[PDB]
């Protein structure tokens, strides 16, 4: 009915200027209130501030004076724009509607000095070894990568039938978490699967192999 | 500029019973206290306006009380797609502050791990690399002590686990545990074991297997 | 309904609007007064095509939908009618909605012309809140 779908950059250099936008379609903009909200990774969200009908802003202290919310009426949607970024500022922002009746997806953003690395996809083949219960269970791995956060899908959203992504764990740095799925036993070398993984900001699309085989 | 004092930090209920969450503002901010709900993977979405104004479309299950400083929202006879965090939110003044949240969990009942282990693949050895993986998929509770022994014994720091939020099927749980090791102290050893215990059972679910190679 | 001024003043009260966002009760028990006598039924045409509604007499321009104004912006979401009511809980929740962009209490002329910087403490003194 009414969609709001922010979008903006993954990372920017700390004390550069980061800029996002949230296109609102469907409903109006005329004058409905909008606002900016940030989660950060602490799970605790910060209201940022909003753009009330008229052209009156109001802005969290917390965020100094580095914000300026704004709108665009003919192009139906309103931005964000945080200057003097930095750090701390690395968190996920959304776009909402005065109360939060209607919200949008989240962008991921970072804010690090160190520099966008694709990623290195490892196959996780099963050994010889057993289980309790004939049920095969796959693996590959996404190790070295920046920034967040990567698209790892089976065969193509095909294998949605079960699987595990678990978060990331930072190494120093640089980011590497996994993925693995469970298929029924030998339906293993029989069906072939596949991680289909997506570092969305590094531009790369890498197409990787578990056909449960052995050395 | 104003806070909000979210009680209890965590509840874990079974599915039926009733709980309630409590939301201390240090102000008067009489009744503009409203609820929200982030479910695992998404966007808030509001529960109830002002205090005791539910929103349209969600449970009768919800309901929420209070004006001036206490303020509470009962959730009776809970259900599963209950699991989520919820916070409070005045409005009353500005800035609008959020509450520490509330991660409402559901009790399941006891199941156990299911361990896996995955060697160096090939292509990471060339590199000079060599991660051994071990997943201990779908468990509950979310406790679990897992060790990694190369050869004979234990290991210590080169570890690296990772859990996950209960899940949006039967608050199962399941978290990994990466072992990440130079190529020459890789195969300065052969045996490679994950072992985890859990309160499923009074011993260890093992999986291992030794570098038989290529 | 037609509140007396103490009645409301309370039920204002109850509806957290007491320093809502900067303004102190009285500026609400007042802004009624001269804006509406009290009267949720109040209605008046803005001859510019729009109509007024309730207590606080909410416009038909950008509040609520009269399906008798086209340019109708319903940034309350509710249809008007809402508005007339026993019960002011649409009314003050669209208040609380306007009074949040700058203009404030400005929104509201009689309040501008008439109550603005009046001892307002004025309006809630008698009553038992």
């Amino acid at each position: 009915d009414v969609q709001l779908q922010e979008s903006g950059p993954s990372l920017v250099k700390p004390s550069q200027t980061l800029s996002l936008t949230c296109s609102v379609t469907g409903d109006s903009i005329t004058s409905d209130y909008w606002s900016w909200i940030r989660k950060f990774p602490g799970n605790r969200l910060e209201y940022m501030g909003y753009v009330s009908y008229s052209g009156s802003t109001y802005y969290n202290p917390s965020l100094k004076s580095r914000i300026s919310i704004t709108r665009d009426t003919s192009k139906n949607q309103y931005y964000l724009d945080l200057n003097s970024v930095t750090t701390e500022d690395t968190a996920t922002y959304y776009c909402a509607n005065w109360d939060g009746d209607y919200w949008g997806q989240g962008t991921l953003v970072t804010v690090s000095a160190a520099k966008t690395t694709p990623p290195s996809v490892y196959p996780l083949a099963p050994g010889s070894a057993a289980q309790t219960n004939s049920m095969v269970t796959l693996g590959c791995l996404v190790k070295g990568y920046f920034p967040e956060p990567v698209t790892v899908t089976w065969n193509s959203g095909s294998l949605s039938s079960g699987v595990h992504t678990f978060p990331a764990v930072l190494q120093s740095d640089l980011y590497t978490l996994s993925s693995s799925v469970t298929v029924p036993s030998s339906p293993r070398p029989s069906e072939t699967v596949t991680c289909n993984v997506a570092h969305p900001a590094s531009s790369t699309k890498v197409d990787k192999k578990i056909v449960p085989r052995d050395c | 500029d104003i806070v909000l004092t979210q009680s209890p930090a965590t509840l874990s209920v079974t599915p039926g019973n009733s709980v309630s969450l409590s939301c201390r503002a240090s102000q008067s901010i009489g009744n503009n206290l409203h609820w929200y709900q982030q479910k695992s993977h998404e966007s808030p979405r509001l529960l109830i306006k002002y205090a005791s104004q539910s929103i349209s479309g969600i449970p009768s299950r919800f309901s929420g009380s209070g004006s001036g400083t206490d303020f509470t929202l009962s959730i009776n006879s809970v259900e599963t797609e209950d699991f989520g965090m919820y916070f409070c939110q005045q409005s009353n003044s500005w800035p609008y502050t959020f509450g520490g949240g509330t991660k409402l969990e559901i009790k399941r009942a006891d199941a156990a791990p299911t361990v896996s282990i995955f060697p160096p693949s090939s292509e990471q050895l060339t590199s000079g690399g060599a991660s051994v993986v071990c997943f201990l998929n779908n468990f509950y509770p979310k406790d679990i002590n897992v060790k990694w022994k190369i050869d004979g014994s234990e290991r210590q720091n080169g570890v690296l686990n990772s859990w996950t939020d209960q899940d949006s099927k039967d608050s199962t749980y399941s978290m990994s545990s990466t072992l990440t090791l130079t190529k020459d102290e890789y195969e300065r050893h052969n045996s490679y074991t994950c072992e985890a215990t859990h309160k499923t059972s009074t011993s260890p679910i093992v999986k291992s297997f030794n570098r038989n190679e290529c | 309904k037609v509140f007396g001024r103490c009645e409301l003043a309370a039920a204002m009260k109850r509806h957290g609007l007491d320093n809502y966002r900067g303004y102190s009760l009285g500026n609400w028990v007042c802004a009624a007064k001269f804006e509406s006598n009290f009267n949720t039924q109040a209605t008046n045409r803005n001859t510019d095509g729009s109509t007024d509604y309730g207590i606080l007499q909410i416009n038909s321009r950008w509040w609520c939908n009269d399906g008798r104004t086209p340019g109708s912006r319903n940034l309350c979401n509710i249809p008007c009618s809402a508005l007339l009511s026993s019960d002011i809980t649409a009314s003050v929740n669209c208040a609380k909605k306007i009074v949040s962009d700058g203009n404030g209490m400005n929104a509201w002329v009689a309040w501008r012309n008439r109550c603005k910087g009046t001892d307002v403490q004025a309006w809630i003194r008698g009553c038992r809140l």
